[PDB]
């Protein structure tokens, strides 16, 4: 998603142009872009900078993770060693 | 502020064009705009940019919980032989 965010703005930046129909058709764009970037962003998942969350949890669901990790693999190692007995 | 000012920069980007296009007033002359519709622009990729770590660490708490759930799922799978078996051996 934070690539097809990076991608999408990238598009954008490269979009304007000329008046007329052409003018409309390319002004059209650009309001649906701004669209599609406004729900990509909201879409992000929660990181930092409060888009989901901010760094400080981040870390720490991070640890959580490792720790529940190593929990369920202890698990994981006896579970095996069982059906292998 | 990343996001919350990477909202606000998409808001007055989209506002400064629609008036540069026409769809609202303003003077003739109208380079103001068409200056800022550049500042507003370079000030959205460099605030993405300051975004990446965030959004990578999203990265590796998926990875993680991804990780997770499919060790407790070989878990599960165990355990739903050993009743299978249970069974062919009870009923």
């Amino acid at each position: 998603f934070i690539p097809h965010i990076f991608y999408s703005l990238h598009q954008i930046r490269k979009d304007p142009n000329n008046l007329s129909n052409q003018l409309e058709t390319l002004t059209g764009s650009i309001r649906h872009r701004l669209k599609l970037c406004k729900s990509l962003i909201s879409e992000n998942e929660d990181t930092k900078d409060l888009l989901s969350k901010s760094p400080s949890e981040w870390q720490d669901i991070i640890h959580q993770r490792e720790q529940e990790l190593q929990i369920k693999r202890d698990v994981l190692d006896d579970l095996y060693r069982k059906l292998q007995r | 502020l990343s996001k919350v000012q990477l909202y606000e920069d998409l808001c007055r980007y989209e506002d400064t064009l629609s008036k540069l296009v026409e769809s609202v007033d303003r003077f003739k002359p109208n380079l103001d705009i068409a200056k800022d519709l550049i500042r507003t622009d370079e000030a959205l990729f460099e605030n993405v940019k300051l975004l990446a770590e965030y959004d990578n660490i999203y990265r590796n708490l998926q990875k993680i919980d991804k990780d997770s759930e499919e060790l407790d799922s070989k878990t599960r799978k165990i355990l739903e032989i050993l009743n299978e078996c249970h069974d062919e051996l009870k009923a």
